RNA sequence: AAAAAUGG
RNA sequence: AAACUUGAGUGCAGAAGAGGAAAGUGGAAUUCCAUGUGUAGCGGUGAAAUGCGCAGAGAUAUGGAGGAACACCAGUGGCGAAGGCGACUUUCUGGUCUGUAACUGACGCUGAUGUGCGAAAGCGUGGGGAUCAAACAGGAUUAGAUACCCUGGUAGUCCACGCCGUAAACGAUGAGUGCUAAGUGUUAGGGGGCCCCUUAGUGCUGCAGCUAACGCAUUAAGCACUCCGCCUGGGGAGUA
């Protein structure tokens, strides 16, 4: 995604101002990247090399989601219903 | 996003026909929301090798800026169809 | 990743002893500090210093070499490990090198040597052997 | 030895700079090797790309 | 850089 | 249960790359075709012959058709998990490295079962077809020659979509982490005065230590800890 769109996402999902590394921010950015690569692959099906990075991103987002659900259930539920990633 | 389009017109083009052709192709490069930053002509130059059996060619340089490449794609399609432009190339930067 | 800081510290000591280095800086922890202090008290290392820096802190060991440059520490062996933990009773406390070595133990009465464990009549997790 | 681009400070090679490219092209048109021309690898890559572009645009010859 | 097998 | 920032990620500033997918454009050469000139061979081998040519071949000059691969650059160079990736242009897209220390605050490592990719050959449907070339056919060699050599030549080699899932798929060396003398080249960075320091790779030489030896040696085959896979004499047999 463009750095402008990434800035928009981090602004939207940041817990507080100057927050870029929160699990919410990271998993929202990962969701955006995952969707972008999915749209790429729909046209370029045989891009196995790209799909591998997509799968790595999916796994990182899942581990972030697991950590968030372990630390704060309410935040996890709110975030997943906000991003539509369940 | 910037683009430099270089093309070669056949050496046996009359002045008026060449002017019409360059005007048409500059307009093509300008159509699809693309602003022609600057177009210029390097004159007729010797080709390093014969292209379509021509030893010379009129070299046209154009620089155009756009957020997409529809103008460049139309230019390339019409240059392929044209038998007056011998060579063309588009460089991003 | 790192999985046994005690083993890492013992291996640092072993490698430095092999190369005949004089000092040794390692990341610090309470168990490591107690092990180092036991080593100093028993005479296997010359000195121990603690640097209360940022992050974790640092332990600076100074090793001891006898006359003719002979190495005082012959060997260190991790006994209890993350993959398999070993505990012993007071009556089953092992003697390292027929008593010429020490077994560092972790007990309810603090981490001590096997001699102290036998004297106080306690057991615990046998951290390591040093001879 | 020294690299021409590193010494002159030029950080870009233009494929329409035929006068410059002729310096590193061979008599028959082959691209002179880096170990002979003294150029760096970083700028050797740019030089090769520029030379191939120029060949495509007929500024420079293939043979 | 023609071809020249085998031997309880 | 509560704190921390070193691990692990995120932000910001940069860097290089044959990393991948899809279109487009070039030049050299091979083959074939059409003409002009011109004639007794060309081709090939150790030597020959088959073959092509005298119905005009081969050679030579001009043009046309088509397929495939990208000379030079090119380098123990680069990129990728591996297989692999080398003309150029554009579009989409993955990963890696360097420097700050705003940010999250252990979110990590490994990984049975699963799920995907995976050279070449091969298979199915459709297309394409220059070159090369299993099978095959001649010609040679030979005691024989179901070969090596020569002249041809089909599948295939190419493309799209499916399948197959194997290689000495090799560094015959699982992954992660930390510690342990040095000398020297190279790739991408960074800091300090041609020089010094430093991060990440990629090579060579070389201590301690290890090894049956050969050798390895900060890119360990050394010293350690975690997880996984695997071995237990040869054959039978990777067979039933
Ligand atoms: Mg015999």
């Amino acid at each position: 995604i463009s750095q402008e769109r990434k800035n928009e996402i981090i602004k939207e999902y940041r817990v507080h101002e100057t927050d870029t590394g929160s699990p919410e921010v990271q998993i929202a950015v990962l969701t955006a990247e995952i969707n972008a690569v999915n749209e790429h692959l729909r046209t370029h099906k045989k891009d196995h090399h790209s799909r591998r990075g997509l799968l790595k991103m999916v796994g990182r987002r899942r581990h972030l989601l697991n950590y968030l659900r372990s630390k704060d259930i309410q935040r996890y539920r709110e975030l997943i219903k906000s991003l539509g990633i369940r | 996003r910037t683009y430099e389009v270089m093309y070669i017109v056949r050496p046996n083009i009359e002045e008026d026909a060449k002017k019409a052709l360059v005007e048409r192709f500059n307009g093509i490069l300008a159509t699809e929301g693309a602003e022609v930053l600057e177009a210029k002509d390097w004159g007729k130059r010797r080709l390093a090798y014969e292209i379509n059996d021509f030893k010379d060619g009129f070299y046209n340089i154009v620089r155009v800026k756009s957020d997409n490449n529809k103008a460049t794609d139309e230019f390339q399609r019409l240059a392929k169809i044209s038998d007056d432009i011998i060579r063309y190339m588009v460089i991003r930067e | 990743t790192m999985t046994d800081p005690i083993a890492d510290m013992l291996t640092r000591v072993r490698n430095a002893n092999m190369v005949r280095h004089e000092k040794l800086e390692l990341p610090a922890s309470n168990i490591k500090k107690e092990i180092a202090e036991i080593l100093k008290s028993e005479g296997f290392i010359k000195n121990v210093e603690y640097v209360e820096d940022d992050k974790q802190g640092v332990l600076r060991l100074f090793l001891k070499y006898g006359q003719n440059d002979e190495r005082v520490i012959t060997g260190l062996k991790r006994i209890s490990k993350p993959g398999l933990r070993v505990y012993a009773k007071a009556s089953e406390m092992p003697k390292v090198l027929n008593g010429l070595g020490i077994a560092l133990v972790s007990t309810s009465e603090g981490v001590i040597t096997d001699k102290e464990a036998r004297k106080r009549n306690v057991g615990g997790e046998i951290i390591a052997y040093v001879w | 030895k020294v690299c021409y681009f590193t010494a002159n400070g030029i950080t870009h090679i233009d494929y329409k700079d035929t006068e410059l490219l002729k310096r590193f092209i061979s008599e028959r048109g082959k691209i002179l090797p880096r170990r002979v021309t003294g150029t760096s690898a970083k700028y050797q890559r740019m030089l090769t790309t520029a030379i191939k572009r120029s060949r495509h645009m007929a500024l420079l010859p293939y043979v």
